């Protein structure tokens, strides 16, 4: 595992020995190397998981999400040096070593073995994310944002910490190959209770789950193109990633401890979808669909069954790039008309024909267009839910409904339509974001041809 | 869609408005031209009937009944012409109006291609640019120190100029830009 | 990609897929049912004293 | 001229290194975790009249 | 063809009838078929054959492995993880086996509705009762398990099934 | 400018609660999950006493 | 091998092939929508061998060919059915487009991105037959998502058109509103059949039970626009009159009757979804005429009319006559698109006029469009002998002997009249009478394209029926004895209705002006569905989202709750514990309190 760990430390002294015009392109080709590199994880077992130490593993589960981290980074890199073209070196290195440790804490996240590692690099993934939002933010709301980011996530993690050490002191262990092996019933009781509260809503929070949602539509809106693209597409997986962990100690009590966050997940799914319909913000927006997409995760991991976590895993994979590309897509236009109001700026089709094009194909697999993985996710949900409960088909259809609506709303309000008169600064689209997009958009194609690559542990 | 609106409409305006609108609504439910002649000459001779009433509630209340009988009687499917807002093609070639501006930014390579137009274009610019002071200042001028009453502009006054606030209005794409 | 695409089966699909065939040929040969309902013996199996 | 080159692109060869490091950093790991090696249920068997042990 | 086994996906003997001509009218279909073969199949049969010999000029093989038996988890004791692990692992391949064996049961169960046409109801009885049998024992064996499965799950599954067989067995033997 | 910020960064500062603004806020934001959480509670039991007692018809039921 | 395989996957494989040069130097050349008529042309003919085939020995076939992935004891593979279904649609629907694409070379001459209209064409062609041939139920919704996605982006071709944006999404609301059921009907044959491909399920399924069932008929109440989720049908007559010909009228609004005629062996078995299925259809073939009859709007009552048609075939699915269904659907295409193809070489002679209060005399004007909207009319009344004949008739005489809701015969009939009562409104108000357009005369149709592609389906709508009827080997029983009254029931029915409508028709040439009465206006203004049920349930929603679901609860309370009460709390502790004005005098004091509680609370307790 270090043979993708020490490229990506070293990353660090390759950046702040380049030269004051060559940071951005040495960056982006290692990086992309990396990446390459990475690829070879995704060769896994049928039966185990890739233990290459004591210290270090890859699963099924963690293999796609380290091939995303890996790959994010660069068009992160591509995407920051348009707006920050006229800060000073120093502070570009800077960033630029903010994106590389956040890159490095995730890859150490996705494959640590024992549980108190994971949290401490989980939790370490924190300050890169709140150094970026609270000093290269636009906005004078960056500074609360950033409070909501810290408080939020600290105050679930907290009892986590609790916990976890708690369970070393009476299972011996907190490696995760010894506590599947050695798992153990949980008895109904307040203490166990407790116990599955502490284990669970620090990954709730970090979801979001609706409720402990607020956070989200504050760091993701002011957040630069960098700092939102990270949150979406990985940040919000290592929730995901710790309950899919976590859950099997919890068991039998997760049966009657998921009834509250069921019901929270799937009305939320509804009230998220729903509060798109009606936003000034394309940010915003493209915010709350990311909630209105986890509720689904939390819904297929908290059922507990093969046919959830597969399509958990894929829907992740998914709204990942979906997100990604779409906080991309909005960062274009704000990048002409310095503002992020929906309705400002129009009939951008006319004006903008290929990044039109590349707004529709983000829209169409947005809401999960046959055969995209995001479709193949959701479905495997709702067939996992309907076993689960035949009443759920109501609400996760109308849901679909609602995805459908709000996301052709937002493409037909920036896209179609007459152009604003008074708005004449509209540039033709460069080539670095038509290639952004295309990376952005081609792996997500190619992966239709293999889902199984995306599947998870459970295929 | 050119004129300047008023503040208010008159009664003549109203009657007007009420005349073409009924004369429309006839037309959309007598299909046949010879009937709609007919019964347009029997509508005329009904307008005609109080063409010189002096008292001014009366014919505030005579246009109130003719306002209530033209809302129960109207057509539901009244005809509208294509390019009318309730036609069929009221805003079909808007996505092929783009602005002049666009033209700023073409490729050099582009440029190359129609020198004589962009060569006029370059004519034009200049214009306009050495014309905007003098506009500015008559808009100072004439305009009452509390601000302009109405959206009416005022024309060209001396020899040299051009009527003020003139790009937009001449520099529109098209009716057909493609 | 054409290197995700060649990725040796490790997953052991075919060899599943082989296997199945093998065991699908003993039984239907020799008459057995297709598939146990127990997977494990119950001789290896000791059960508590009594059901009462 | 090869200083010309070399002063303003080494920083190109500190990711490629870094790689093939970690590689190596790898297979010591291995040599760590040998207690098994040829000894499971699953995989015991005779050595080659050549090989001295069956992975490395 | 030999490429598969026919034991394991037999069909019926392809029963065909000769062509039997009323009218003197020319057959549109024959003079079709004639034309395919001599346009596409003759073309398409010379380049397999070339590509055939090609191959046979570097003939290589791959082997099927063979994995011994390894003892389950009923052998296995409380906290042992060596054998735990071993068990585990045999108990994997065991799963992915029978799935594969439903797999190839619900193909048969496929081939049979195409093929028997409008009489599938009835000449597909076989292919039913074996299909039927097969998902009993699956669902005996790996339903309910859920995420995060294990052996002993499946082995806690297997002793609680036989305590209901026990009991209902006594309660009958009482009559 | 006003509308947006009127739609979005406005409200709270010009929030006061009343009985009104609770007694909405509570149904609109409460009702509606204890409600689900009956319906599906109510199948669930349901679902679980066939299954208890084997009346369901649970054939082909591979896959979940 | 048998050709059979190879040629029927040959056909769909060949039209993707303009696709992949969309990126060619022939798709930035005025050539590329005469290749793809040509492309489509020659899929046709390529289509016209398995047909044959299968009508000589009733040949059939399924091909699996790609295995795309295995959930457990799940296994999707890439297959398709060439069933008789199959291989009697792709020939019609390829003959079909490649005369709307003939006659859209000559109505969209003037359009600047006539080569993306052409690829937008073939590309929902390649839906359909993605949808048509799909043997699975996931490639079936691969297809039903592709044609409603191909609707939205045609619908919406001038995008800066309001009307065009709002009906493409009124149309995928409508669509997404049965995709529910669409999504309900596959996640419980997964759940208990343990499978998504046809042959499984119809081997698992000897009764069917009444949810995956409903579900079907959910979504194809959706696709094809029955009562319940309708109007968006009609609206989708903004785009241009191909799309509407092609799309919207013969091609991809059978698709929910497709959908229930692959599902017949199920709906044999359920006779509470057989009911549901007649009364919507009656009800809907119905409702729709009763619209159309009052109609201005050309392409408004042929969308109505086809809607009708929709109707009477699920009505046809109803009584358990899948097959006659089936052939309805194939002959309805021809005239139907031809019928569109007609308006449309109207409109464009008339400057893009639409409505028939300003069509006159056109009879002697137009008389290739005349002759080919008379003979389509005829088609479609049901004129014996025709190709509408051999399946209206026999349907209308299926359901005058079956053990039927006597308000769903009678409904029936009702909008077989209305049928005829329209087609004559369309008529009189088109091509008799005198001129009513502007006078500067724009009528000419000599135009080799648009005379050829009129005149393919003329020849289609003239003898397909006698040739398919005669080919297909029977699928049903035959009604042979009828009553001579209940014989000519459908044809007595057409010809009352054909007099009524010409007399109430040369009623308006009287010099006699009245109010409407009430009945009109409800027949006029849709029932009142549009006027009511895209106001208020939209405004109500649209309500919601922000009153309670953004302001109320996301933006005041959730934030009351946790992170402002917090803020609060910590804010007034800080203020009480950090007030001390900083004398000894006070926290000395505090000492001694603290000494005394320490020594008796703590220290008088060991
Ligand atoms: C099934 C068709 C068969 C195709 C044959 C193979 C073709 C391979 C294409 C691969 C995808 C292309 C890459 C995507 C980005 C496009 C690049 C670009 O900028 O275009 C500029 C380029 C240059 O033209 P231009 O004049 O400069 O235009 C500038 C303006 O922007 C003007 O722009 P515009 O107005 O021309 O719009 C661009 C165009 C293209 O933009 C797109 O949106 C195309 C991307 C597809 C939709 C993506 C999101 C939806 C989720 C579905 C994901 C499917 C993944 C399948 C696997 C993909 C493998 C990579 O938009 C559309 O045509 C409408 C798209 C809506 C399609 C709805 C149908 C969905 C279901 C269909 C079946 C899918 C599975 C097939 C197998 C089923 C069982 C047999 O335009 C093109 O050359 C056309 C692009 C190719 C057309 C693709 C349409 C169908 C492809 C569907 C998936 C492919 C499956 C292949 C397997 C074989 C079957
Ligand atoms: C074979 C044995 C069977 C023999 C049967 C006996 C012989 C035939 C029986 C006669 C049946 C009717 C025939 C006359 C057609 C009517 C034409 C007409 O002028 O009507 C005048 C008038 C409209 O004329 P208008 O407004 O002055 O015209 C304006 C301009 O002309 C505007 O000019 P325009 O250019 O726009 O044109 C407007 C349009 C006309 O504009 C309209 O839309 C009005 C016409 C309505 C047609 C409705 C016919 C069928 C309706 C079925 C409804 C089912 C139940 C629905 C009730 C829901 C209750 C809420 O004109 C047309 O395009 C042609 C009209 C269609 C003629 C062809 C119709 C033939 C099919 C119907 C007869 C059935 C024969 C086959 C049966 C075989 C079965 C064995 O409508 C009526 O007053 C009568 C309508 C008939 C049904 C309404 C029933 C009363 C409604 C309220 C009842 C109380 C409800 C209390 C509450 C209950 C709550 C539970
Ligand atoms: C906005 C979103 C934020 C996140 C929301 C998280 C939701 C947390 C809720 C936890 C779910 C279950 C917790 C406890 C399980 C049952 C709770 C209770 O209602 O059940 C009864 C419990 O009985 C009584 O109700 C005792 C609880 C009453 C006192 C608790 C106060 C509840 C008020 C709601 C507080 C709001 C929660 C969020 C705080 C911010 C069952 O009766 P009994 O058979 O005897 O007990 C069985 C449990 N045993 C086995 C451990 C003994
Ligand atoms: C611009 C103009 C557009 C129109 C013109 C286009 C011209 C045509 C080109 C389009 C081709 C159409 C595709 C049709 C399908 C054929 C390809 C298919 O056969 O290959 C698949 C193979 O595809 C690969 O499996 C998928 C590639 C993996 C994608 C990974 C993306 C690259 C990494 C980037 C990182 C991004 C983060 C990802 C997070 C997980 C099949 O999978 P498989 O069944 O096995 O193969 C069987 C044989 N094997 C096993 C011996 C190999
Ligand atoms: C380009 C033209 C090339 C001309 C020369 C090639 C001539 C024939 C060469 C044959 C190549 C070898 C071959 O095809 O063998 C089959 C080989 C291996 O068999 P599998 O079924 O894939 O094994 C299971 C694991 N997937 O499969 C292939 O590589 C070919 C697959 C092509 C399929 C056709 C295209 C279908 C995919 C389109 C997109 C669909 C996305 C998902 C759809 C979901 C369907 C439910
Ligand atoms: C018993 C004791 C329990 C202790 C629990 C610790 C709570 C952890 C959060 C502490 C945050 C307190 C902040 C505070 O009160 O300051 C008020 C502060 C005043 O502004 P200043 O920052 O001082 O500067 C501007 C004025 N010149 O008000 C604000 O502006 C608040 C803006 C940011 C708020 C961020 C808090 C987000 C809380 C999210 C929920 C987590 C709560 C933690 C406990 C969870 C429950 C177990
Ligand atoms: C952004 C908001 C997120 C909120 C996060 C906070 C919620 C976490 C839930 C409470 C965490 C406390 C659990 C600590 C770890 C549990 C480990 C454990 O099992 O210990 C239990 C003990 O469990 C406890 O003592 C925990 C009691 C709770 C103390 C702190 C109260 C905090 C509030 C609790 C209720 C709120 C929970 C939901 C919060 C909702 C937020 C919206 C048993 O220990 P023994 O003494 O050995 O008993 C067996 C031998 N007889």
């Amino acid at each position: 595992m270090l043979k993708i760990i020490i490229p990506t430390t070293m990353l660090l002294p390759m950046t702040w020995m380049s030269k004051h015009n060559m940071i951005w392109i040495n960056a982006t080709v290692h990086s992309l190397l990396i990446s390459l590199i990475s690829l070879s994880l995704l060769n896994q077992l049928g039966e185990n998981s890739l233990n290459f130490s004591l210290t270090f593993f890859s699963d099924s589960l963690s293999a796609p999400l380290l091939v995303l981290t890996t790959w994010l980074l660069p068009l992160m890199l591509m995407a920051s040096q348009s707006h920050l073209s006229k800060e000073t070196t120093t502070r570009k290195k800077l960033y630029i070593t903010m994106l590389i440790l956040l890159q490095l804490f995730l890859i150490m996240t996705f494959t640590a073995t024992e549980l108190i590692l994971f949290y401490i690099l989980f939790e370490a993934t924190l300050v890169p994310t709140l150094i970026i939002i609270t000093r290269w933010g636009n906005q004078t709301e960056r500074l609360n944002a950033g409070l909501y980011f810290l408080f939020y996530t600290l105050a679930g993690s907290l009892p986590l910490l609790v916990a976890l050490v708690y369970i070393q002191n009476t299972t011996g262990s907190l490696n995760f190959l010894i506590i599947h092996y050695w798992s153990h019933p949980l008895s109904n009781s307040w203490s166990n209770i407790f116990m599955w509260l502490a284990c669970i809503m620090a990954f709730m929070v970090k979801m979001p789950l609706y409720g402990l949602h607020l956070w989200l539509p504050k760091a993701h809106v002011e957040a630069p193109i960098a700092g939102s693209m990270v949150l979406a597409a990985v940040l919000l997986k290592l929730g995901g990633y710790g309950m899919m962990r976590i859950t099997t100690i919890l068991n039998p009590l997760t049966n009657y401890m998921a009834y509250p966050f069921l019901m929270l997940s799937m009305w939320g799914m509804i009230m998220t979808s729903s509060i798109c319909l009606r936003q000034t913000d394309l940010k915003s927006l493209i915010a709350y669909s990311s909630v209105s997409h986890m509720a689904l995760v939390i819904v297929a991991i908290m059922i507990q069954t093969p046919w959830s976590f597969m399509g958990a895993t894929a829907l992740m994979i998914a709204h990942g790039l979906t997100s990604s590309m779409l906080f991309c897509l909005a960062n274009t236009n704000y990048e002409r008309v310095h503002s992020r109001t929906m309705i400002l700026a129009r009939g951008l089709q006319t004006l903008l024909p290929l990044m039109a094009t590349w707004w529709l194909v983000a829209s169409l697999t947005n809401l999960a267009l046959p055969p995209s993985i995001n479709l193949i996710g959701e479905l495997f949900i709702i067939t996992a839910s309907f076993s689960w409960s035949n009443i759920t088909i109501i609400l996760m259809g109308m849901n679909m409904m609602i995805t459908a609506l709000y996301s052709l709303y937002m493409l037909i309000t920036t896209q179609r339509g007459k152009y604003t008169h008074h708005i004449n600064n509209i540039k033709p689209s460069f080539t670095r974001e038509n290639a952004l997009m295309a990376l952005h958009i081609l792996p997500l194609l190619l992966l239709t041809l293999n889902p199984k690559m995306i599947l998870g542990p459970l295929y | 869609a050119f004129s300047a609106p008023a503040a208010y409409l008159t009664h003549q305006q109203k009657v007007l408005r009420l005349y073409k609108r009924a004369l429309r609504h006839l037309e959309s439910w007598c299909v046949h031209r010879d009937k709609y002649r007919y019964f347009a000459c029997l509508m005329r001779a009904r307008f005609d009937e109080h063409k010189n009433e002096k008292d001014m509630v009366k014919a505030t209340q005579l246009l109130r009944q003719a306002e209530e009988e033209f809302w129960y009687g109207q057509h539901p499917q009244p005809y509208i012409f294509p390019e009318s807002p309730g036609g069929t093609s009221y805003e079909r070639y808007e996505c092929y109006k783009v602005p002049e501006w666009c033209l700023d930014d073409w490729h050099p390579s582009e440029k190359a291609m129609y020198p004589d137009y962009f060569a006029k274009r370059e004519q034009w610019k200049r214009l306009r640019r050495e014309s905007w002071e003098r506009e500015v200042k008559q808009l100072q001028e004439e305009t009452p120190p509390g601000g302009p009453r109405t959206e009416a502009l005022p024309p060209a006054r001396k020899e040299g100029d051009l009527p003020p606030l003139w790009w937009h209005i001449v520099t529109r794409p098209r009716e057909r830009p493609m | 990609s054409t290197f995700v695409a060649y990725l040796p089966d490790y997953r052991m699909q075919e060899w599943a897929r082989r296997e199945a065939e093998r065991l699908v040929k003993y039984r239907e040969a020799n008459g057995l049912p297709l598939m146990e309902s127990n997977c494990f013996d119950p001789n290896k199996i000791q059960l508590p004293e009594d059901e009462d | 001229n090869v200083l010309q080159i070399v002063r303003d692109h080494w920083v190109h060869i500190l990711v490629p290194v870094g790689f093939v490091f970690g590689c190596y950093l790898d297979r010591r790991s291995d040599e760590k975790l040998t207690a098994f090696r040829n000894k499971s249920l699953l995989f015991k068997r005779e050595l080659r009249p050549n090989e001295e042990v069956t992975w490395k | 063809p030999d490429s598969w086994d026919k034991d394991v996906y037999p069909e019926p003997p392809r029963r065909t009838p000769a062509p039997a001509p009323q009218t003197s009218l020319p057959n549109p279909v024959t003079y079709l078929t004639k034309i395919f073969d001599l346009l596409v199949d003759r073309p398409v049969t010379l380049a397999r054959e070339f590509i055939e010999q090609q191959h046979a000029k570097n003939r290589y093989y791959y082997y099927h492995r063979e994995f011994r038996r390894v003892p389950d988890i009923t052998e296995c004791e409380e906290k042992d993880i060596l054998c735990m692990f071993e068990a585990e692992m045999q108990w994997r391949r065991d799963y992915k086996v029978d799935q594969e064996i439903v797999n190839i049961i619900q193909e048969r169960l496929k081939a049979c509705q195409q093929r028997e046409g409008e009489s599938y109801r009835q000449n597909c009885a076989k292919e039913l009762e074996q299909f039927t049998q097969v998902s009993k024992a699956f669902q005996d064996r790996y339903s309910d398990l859920g995420a995060h499965y294990s052996a002993r799950k499946c082995l806690a599954k297997q002793k609680q099934r036989m305590l209901a067989e026990r009991k209902a067995a006594k309660e009958a033997a009482a009559a | 400018i006003r509308w947006t910020y009127a739609r979005s960064a406005n409200i709270y500062p010009n929030f006061r609660p009343t009985p009104k603004t609770s007694l909405l806020g509570a149904l609109f934001g409460i009702g509606p999950l204890f409600f689900w959480y009956y319906v599906f509670k109510t199948d669930r039991d349901k679902k679980e006493k066939l299954i208890q007692e084997g009346k369901l018809d649970q054939t082909f039921n591979i896959s979940y | 091998m048998n050709p059979f395989a190879s040629l029927t996957l040959t056909t769909l494989t060949i039209l993707t092939i303009p696709i992949m040069m969309s990126n060619s130097n022939i798709y930035k050349t005025n050539l590329y929508p005469n290749y793809v008529k040509t492309t489509v042309s020659y899929a046709f003919t390529l289509s016209l061998v398995p047909l044959l085939m299968f009508m000589h020995t009733g040949q059939e076939m399924i091909i699996s060919n790609w295995h795309w992935m295995t959930l457990q004891t799940v296994e999707l593979s890439l297959s398709f059915k060439m069933d008789y279904f199959s291989v009697m649609f792709i020939p019609v629907a390829l003959f079909v487009t490649w005369s709307i694409m003939e006659f859209s070379m000559w109505y969209m001459h003037s359009d600047p991105f006539i080569n993306r209209f052409f690829k937008y064409l073939l590309l929902f062609l390649i839906t359909m037959m993605i949808l048509v041939t799909a043997n699975n139920l996931f490639q079936l919704f691969i297809g039903w998502e592709g044609v409603g996605i191909m609707s939205f982006l045609l619908i919406g071709w001038w995008h800066g058109r309001t009307d065009a944006n709002t009906a493409a999404l009124q149309a995928i609301l409508y669509n997404r509103i049965g995709d529910i059921g669409f999504v309900l009907s596959m996640a419980w044959f997964l759940t208990h059949s343990n499978a998504w491909d046809l042959q499984q399920i119809f081997m698992l399924n000897n009764e069917c039970p009444n949810m995956p069932l409903i579900g079907l008929l959910l979504a194809a109440a959706g696709k094809s626009a029955q009562f319940g989720l309708h109007p968006w049908l009609p609206s989708a007559m903004e785009g241009p009159t191909p799309v509407s010909a092609l799309l919207h009228s013969s091609t991809m609004v059978v698709a929910g009757v497709f959908l229930l005629i692959r599902f017949y062996p199920l709906m044999e078995t359920n006779k509470l979804v057989q009911t549901m299925t007649l009364c919507l259809g009656a009800i809907t073939t119905l409702f729709t005429a009763l619209c159309a009859i009052t109609q201005n709007d050309i392409k408004k009552i042929v969308a109505f009319s086809t809607s009708s048609q929709l109707g009477l075939m699920m009505v046809t699915i109803g009584i358990n006559q899948p097959h006659l269904a089936f052939l309805h659907i194939c002959m309805h295409a021809f005239f139907k698109a031809m019928l569109f193809m007609c308006s449309g070489s109207i409109i464009h002679s008339l400057n893009d006029e639409q409505d028939i209060r300003k069509m006159g005399g056109l009879y002697k004007a137009m008389p290739f469009t005349t002759t080919a909207l008379i003979i389509g009319s005829l088609a479609l009344t049901g004129m014996p002998y025709l190709t509408g004949f051999y399946s209206k008739d026999l349907i209308i005489e299926a359901v005058n002997m079956s053990y039927t809701n006597a308000w769903a015969l009678l409904m029936t009939l009702i909008a077989t009249s209305l049928t005829a009562a329209y087609s004559t409104r369309i008529i009189f108000f088109a091509f008799l009478g005198k001129p009513r357009f502007p006078p500067l005369v724009l009528i000419n149709e000599n135009n080799p394209l648009l005379i050829n592609s009129i005149k393919r389906l003329l020849i289609g709508s003239i003898f397909a029926g006698f040739i398919i009827s005669n080919n297909i080997p029977p699928m049903t029983v035959p009604n042979t004895t009828m009553p001579l009254y209940m014989k000519m029931t459908a044809l007595i029915v057409t010809i009352m209705g054909f007099m009524l409508a010409l007399e109430l028709n040369n009623t308006t040439y009287y010099l006699k002006f009245k109010y409407p009465s009430q009945t009109y206006k409800f027949s006029n203004m849709l029932g009142y569905y549009p006027s009511i049920m895209h106001r208020l349930p939209t405004y109500h929603n649209l309500s919601m989202s922000q009153k309670s679901a953004s302001s109320l609860l996301d933006l005041i309370w959730l934030e009351t709750i946790l992170p402002k009460t917090t803020s609060f709390i910590q804010m007034k502790m800080s203020i009480m514990v950090s007030n001390q004005k900083g004398l000894i005098k006070l926290y000395f004091l505090s000492f001694l309190i603290t000494i005394m509680i320490s020594m008796t609370l703590f220290n008088y307790h060991e």
